């Protein structure tokens, strides 16, 4: 339950739902090279 | 055996179980109770009761082999002044003599006479609507008329305006039974 | 001794004053001190054995002896040999020893039953009560009509003839002497019981229905009827019995109906089986299928109500509505069918027993599409006219 | 590469051509930190399910099961051969179980020598009878099916998978809890060595004699399947002549297939029950499955009794041809053989049609395995790249790379996942009266206080009413705690996750200090409070 | 010296529920005078036991008559005399359970001692006055002889 | 087949030969009905406590 509740609260901690997609993780400003290390690289670096 | 009075007291010392304990008929031995003949009054009244119950529980073939020791135990228990031991002696004084337990217990018991009289007159005044035996459930109607006489008629509380649907479907499946028989 | 005899007197007087409805209630609290000590048990056995030797009330007293002996049997007593000693079967030592050994074993021995047949099938039979004792016939019920446990059938005719002698023959006790006996019905009883035993052996469904017709013709016999009753009890009470249904086990449930129709004395046992089946919840099934199975069980129990076991049926309805509340749809369906099957005149006790269940729990919900005949309105009118 | 099966078990390694990678750090501090963090005794137990993951491999598991069977009587020469391979052996021979006529030890004695430390545990065997628990003989096991160990001495019980494997609260798990991880590693190695040597002496095989059954039960199987087949043909004829009444909630076709599935499931279950009743108790299949090493009771049923009905996409095999599963059957038939039920066993062999159906099932399983592995790899990569940034700071809270607080404590408790343990709470579920009789400690019952406490203790408790006030205050507090527990758990469940297993520490303290609780207590309740 | 218990017993029933293990079997006994109930595992292979057999029993602490109370190590080279010189079956193990038919008000009248003989069980239910000698977690023996 | 002196046939859907007939051939050639035999330890020399299955087959290295 520690890990499960930690996953769910890290999902919901931004005041709204966070589906594990580029379509969310690009919207959170959690590091341009985190975004680059995600599946899209050139667009997120190029926007940063 | 040696110190068989204290031995039997140890075996039957469990007074929390007022019935006949198991395996006492197997534990009993002819010479052991031949020694209990002369050490009989030393041991306790409850132990006397359990020993009498064990001698009653003893198999009939052993009883036939050693009728006399049971006679000695019967007369010792009759000489005993405990009311319960006396009643047990009265009930099993005819057990080895004939085979059945004693039915003529009418001697020296006015409480038994009074209770027998009031129970006989009570069942005489209330014998109507005699509630049926399980053995009369087992046997059929003809033997019921033979033994219990007339049967209790059913008592009806309402009117059946039409034949029930359960009986209707029972008749329908009886017709289907006739069909499945004729295929 | 005096206190126990006086308490025994008061309890027996209360039981005899009450009767059957008193029999299902105060017998555990009577059995708890007449079975507490086996010496007290033997004294009571002597007393009411003399009472059964008295002819008037002897049937009711012998029934009390039977149920006290049964209660001692599940309590832990080994007084089968003692009951035989009270009985006349102790006059014959070999018969008493063999019957006591078989009762202590609680099963059936082919060699012992050949011994019983051989001391039977004779020109001088013993007094029939040693085979009329119901615990020995309970042993036959357990051994014979089980769905499993097939017997070796070497002495099958001996078993069936022993049941026929136990449930068929009569005698006339003129000064404790038998001079007139009947033996013409034991052959038909043997044929019926043998047919039922072959049905239990072959245990198979189209041929089961085709022989179910002849089975009903045998169900006209009472020993056949309750043997089939307990066989159906075992078969249904076997778990996962409900894997295929056409009308929620209509063959066995119509066997229940025919048993209740043919014999009015089997209604308490039929009721016990039905309430056990209703109390048992079967999992791994559709909820709607379980709902309709409970509805069909209520259909059979309303059939019992039509055959006339109406006061205990309404009593069990009131009890099951008070504690462990079942479905309101089931209660409404039972009430609607009971009002369909009843008609005036009405007994005041029956109306009082059926009242609170009728005026609680959505009378407007019970009224759905009656139209032509108003069940509850006429019941209100008859109740107000009576009271 | 040469390595241990206790390391293969977490590695998912099974020696069918699987090769491993081996990295060696160059830097000495990296070597030291790898030594002191990623080492096998230091990480015996996983955090995710607080269970041991080293385990015991199948062959040594079955061998130690046959070694811990009750009737093991071992010769002096063999015990002599065995007790070199204990690394942590003290060097003294133990007393034999049998001394006269011949000196014979026992496997429980040898396993008591194997187990280091002094650990108290009770485990249940896989074939342990719950009715034997309910009735008498709960402390004298007729089948030795109650695993009991006390003070580092294995009392009774046949060890199995449920007692020695990855199960929660296992013997190796509580050993890693209590004594040193290096000691538990030596315990594993000693088990492997001596159980391998006892298996070398004993011998363990599988054969056709083990896989074959008897003709009477074979006839039982044929009668059962014939009854089921004629019953389902009766149901099919009922549907043909349309006496079938459809169940509400589904169509007649769905009701019919539900009936067929119910009948076939009941028949197959009865067949398996009959076989497992008649496995004759000398089958190595039975022995190894009871050890819990591999296989299953249903696998005995397919290999011996009958394969049974195979299902594709959660249903029967559809009509791939024109309303027929095969051209070998007629058009529009719904027989179990024609639709995918196998009437034969593996020992009996299969017709080519049901062999094709088993191929259907095997291909379905294999395609499921392939797509499962691929998709779970992609999903795990997604989850990792999602939450590669969350870690706990020195203030015991959870912050991301943005240092935003998410959890005030780790898992809202700040307690380690390896340290947390299953626990049963007795406060929640019993009645108020039972709670009072179990937690009040009434001081008025003078006989009870004489039996429980000493004479000075009872006279001081009765003299000081302030102590009684403190006990009553504690009782009110735990009543409020019971109310709090009934609030937090509306469900009637008493299982919880807790860092400590207090019952085990009670047992360990008792057997360390030799309490002998027949004597009255010597500790004051005010001291307890 | 060291005898915790000594009595006569009779094998009346052997493993009536079933025959599970091949080279060991459990036997049921009742004391001739002390009302002691006994169920004991025994090796049929080396010590054959027939039903209805009469045998003699001593549970003792140490083997020797001197009451030395040895540590319990297997020392076949010792020559101090013991009861095992004349005895025919000796069995050693740990007692693990001693319970009683007791409540909060009254003491234990029936005492039950469950002893584990390494891999063998013995349960002795009987009278507390004779079973006060047993105490939990002690080295005890069995001292079986079979008497004619 | 090795004890008999002939090449065995293992056609799948024959259904004319079975394990009972094979055990009959084993009893004919004198060996055990279920193909188990007694093995002897190479290190100690004591017999293996359990019977051991043995026999030829066809293996391939890869
Ligand atoms: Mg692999």
């Amino acid at each position: 339950y520690r890990h499960l509740a930690l996953l769910c609260d890290t999902m919901t901690c931004r005041g709204h739902l966070m589906a594990i997609t580029r379509h969310g993780v690009n919207r959170q400003d959690t590091g341009p090279l985190m975004k680059c290390s995600f599946e899209e690289t050139v667009d997120v670096l190029m926007e940063a | 055996e040696s110190d068989t009075g204290l031995w039997l007291h140890n075996k039957l010392g469990a007074t929390d179980e007022l019935w006949a304990p198991p395996s006492i008929a197997s534990l009993l031995t002819a010479a052991v109770i031949d020694n209990i003949r002369l050490c009989f009054h030393g041991l306790s009244s409850a132990v006397k009761l359990k020993l009498l119950l064990g001698t009653l529980h003893l198999p009939r073939r052993t009883v036939d082999e050693m009728k006399g020791a049971l006679m000695e135990i019967i007369q010792l228990a009759s000489l005993d002044s405990d009311p319960w031991v006396l009643m047990v002696a009265d009930i099993l004084k005819s057990f080895p003599d004939t085979g059945s337990l004693n039915l003529e217990l009418e001697e020296q018991n006015p409480n038994v006479q009074d209770i027998l009289g009031e129970l006989r007159e009570k069942v005489g005044e209330c014998e109507a609507s005699a509630m049926l035996p399980l053995e009369c459930q087992y046997l059929n109607k003809n033997a019921l008329t033979t033994l219990a006489g007339p049967l209790t008629p059913p008592v009806k509380h309402f009117q059946l305006k039409r034949k029930p649907k359960s009986a209707t479907l029972r008749a329908e499946l009886l017709q289907k039974s006739t069909e499945t028989a004729q295929q | 001794l005096e206190v126990f005899s006086r308490v025994l007197r008061t309890s027996l007087a209360t039981i005899l004053d009450g009767g059957e409805e008193n029999l299902e209630k105060n017998l555990p609290e009577f059995a708890k001190m007449v079975c507490h000590g086996e010496h007290t048990y033997l004294f009571a056995q002597a007393m009411m054995s003399v009472l059964a030797q008295e002819e008037q009330g002897g049937s009711a007293v012998r029934r009390i002896a039977q149920e006290v002996q049964r209660f001692a049997q599940e309590k832990g007593h080994d007084a089968s040999q003692i009951t035989l000693a009270l009985g006349t079967a102790a006059s014959y030592p070999r018969a008493c020893q063999a019957l006591g050994a078989m009762l202590s074993k609680g099963a059936l021995n082919p060699a012992d039953i050949t011994v019983l047949f051989k001391m039977f099938t004779s020109m001088d039979p013993p007094p029939v009560e040693l085979i009329r004792v119901p615990a020995f016939l309970d042993l036959f019920m357990q051994s014979l009509f089980k769905p499993g446990a097939r017997i070796n059938q070497d002495h099958k005719h001996k078993y069936i003839h022993i049941l026929a002698y136990a449930a068929s023959v009569v005698e006339t006790w003129k000064k404790n002497k038998r001079v007139s006996i009947n033996k013409d019905e034991l052959k038909s009883t043997s044929k019926a019981v043998e047919t039922v035993h072959n049905l239990c052996c072959n245990e198979n469904a189209s041929e089961l229905v085709a022989e179910l017709s002849t089975l009903y013709q045998c169900i006209r016999f009472p020993v056949v009827a309750m043997g089939v009753l307990k066989w159906v009890d075992w078969t249904v009470s076997e778990p996962r019995y409900f894997q295929l249904q056409t009308d929620h086990t209509p063959v066995h449930l119509a066997l229940l109906d025919e048993i209740s129709t043919c014999h009015q004395l089997l209604h308490p046992q039929v009721l016990q089986l039905l309430v056990k089946l209703f109390e048992t919840e079967h999992s791994q099934l559709d909820v709607m299928e379980q709902l309709e199975l409970k509805k069909t069980l209520l259909d059979r129990m309303v059939h019992l109500l039509s055959r006339g076991y109406v006061l205990p049926v309404v009593s069990y309805i009131r009890k099951c509505l008070e504690k462990l509340d079942t479905d309101i749809s089931l209660i409404r369906y039972f009430v609607t069918e009971v009002l369909d099957v009843i008609a005036p005149p009405y007994t005041s006790d029956f109306v009082q027993l059926f009242l609170p269940i009728l005026e609680n729990d959505s009378i407007a919900g019970t009224i759905k599409t009656e139209g032509e005949h108003d069940p509850v309105t006429e019941f209100i009118a008859h109740c107000k006219s009576n009271f | 590469f040469r390595l241990n099966l206790s390391v293969t078990t977490p590695y998912n390694a099974d020696f069918d051509g699987d090769e491993m990678n081996l990295h060696l750090p160059q830097s000495l501090e990296t070597r030291a930190e790898i030594q002191e963090l990623a080492m096998v005794p230091r990480m015996i137990v996983t955090p995710q399910s607080n269970r041991p993951v080293m385990g015991i491999v199948q062959d040594t598991l079955t061998a130690v099961r046959k070694f811990t069977k009750r009737d093991v009587f071992l010769e002096r020469g063999e015990v002599m051969n065995l007790l070199m391979f204990l690394s942590t052996w003290d060097g003294k021979v133990p007393q034999p179980a049998i001394l006269k006529p011949r000196p014979l030890w026992t496997g429980k004695q040898i396993f008591s020598l194997i187990i280091p430390g002094h650990i108290n545990c009770i485990r249940t065997h896989s074939t342990h009878p719950d009715d034997e628990d309910s009735g008498p003989y709960k402390h004298i096991s007729p089948g030795d099916t109650k695993v009991v160990v006390e003070n580092g001495e294995l009392i009774m019980g046949i060890l199995c998978k449920k007692s020695l494997g990855t199960s929660a609260g296992s013997l190796v798990h509580i050993s890693y809890l209590e004594m040193g991880h290096d000691i538990t590693r030596l315990f594993y190695s000693n088990i492997q060595t001596v159980i391998n040597n006892w298996l070398l002496i004993e011998g363990h095989t599988i054969g056709i004699g083990d896989s074959i059954a008897d003709s009477k039960t074979y006839q039982d199987i044929q009668n059962t399947i014939k009854k089921a087949k004629q019953d389902v043909i009766e149901v099919i004829e009922k549907a043909h002549n349309n006496e079938l009444e459809p169940t509400p909630g589904n169509t007649l076709r769905q009701t019919f297939e539900n009936q067929v599935n119910r009948i076939l499931n009941d028949a197959r279950d009865k067949t398996g029950s009959s076989a497992q009743k008649s496995l004759s108790e000398y089958n190595n299949f039975k022995s190894m499955v009871v050890s819990g090493a591999k296989g299953s009771k249903i696998n005995i049923s397919q290999v011996i009794a009958v394969v049974g009905q195979q299902n594709v996409e959660g249903k029967r095999i559809p009509f791939g041809f024109k309303h027929r599963t095969l051209p070998h059957f007629i058009k529009d038939d719904y027989g179990p053989e024609s639709r995918g039920f196998v009437e034969n066993s593996y020992l009996a062999g299969l017709t080519p049609t049901e062999f094709f159906f088993h191929a259907m099932g095997g291909r379905e399983g294999l395609i499921d395995t392939a797509v499962k592995t691929a998709e779970t790899g992609y999903i795990q990569r997604r989850l990792i790249k999602s939450m590669e940034s969350v870690m706990v700071k020195y203030d015991a809270t959870v912050r991301n790379s943005i240092n935003q607080v998410v959890q005030l404590r780790y898992g809202e408790d700040g307690l380690a996942g390896e340290s947390v343990e299953f626990q049963n709470l007795a406060t929640l579920k019993p009645s108020n009266k039972a709670f009072e009789k179990k937690f009040r400690f009434d001081y008025t019952n003078e006989r009870a206080l004489r039996r429980t406490l000493q004479e000075d203790l009872v006279k001081d408790v009765l003299s000081n009413a302030h102590i009684q006030n403190e006990l009553e205050r504690e009782f009110e507090r735990m009543r409020e705690d019971r109310e709090v527990l009934r609030v937090i758990f509306p469900t009637g469940d008493s299982k919880v996750v807790l860092p400590c297993n207090l019952l085990r520490m009670i047992w360990n303290a008792q057997k360390i200090f030799h309490i002998n609780p027949r004597l009255p207590s010597d500790l004051h309740p005010i001291k307890v409070v | 010296a060291g005898i915790l218990f000594e009595d006569i017993f009779d094998v009346k029933d052997i493993d009536p529920e079933g025959k599970k293990f091949d080279r060991v079997s459990r036997l049921h006994c009742e004391s001739e005078s002390f009302k002691m109930d006994l169920i004991l595992d025994v090796n049929i292979q080396i010590y054959p036991v027939d039903l209805g057999d009469k045998f003699r029993l001593v549970i003792a602490s140490t083997l020797y008559e001197d009451g030395t109370l040895d540590d319990g190590e297997y020392n076949p080279t010792d020559d101090r005399p013991s009861r095992a010189d004349q005895f025919e079956y000796v069995m050693y193990g740990k007692v693990y359970r001693i319970e009683g038919d007791e409540t909060s008000t009254e003491a234990a009248t029936r005492l039950s001692a469950y002893v584990s003989y390494g891999g063998l069980l013995m349960r002795l239910q009987g009278d507390a006055n004779n079973l006060h000698g047993f105490e939990v977690d002690s080295r005890v023996y069995l001292l079986m002889k079979k008497l004619a | 087949s090795a004890n008999k002196g002939e090449i065995g046939d293992a056609t799948p859907f024959n259904d004319a030969v079975n394990v009972q007939k094979i055990s009959n051939l084993l009893s004919d050639y004198g060996y055990h009905l279920r193909g188990n035999e007694v093995l002897y330890n190479g290190f100690t020399g004591r017999k293996i406590t359990s019977q051991i299955f043995i026999g030829p087959t066809y293996y391939q290295r890869l």
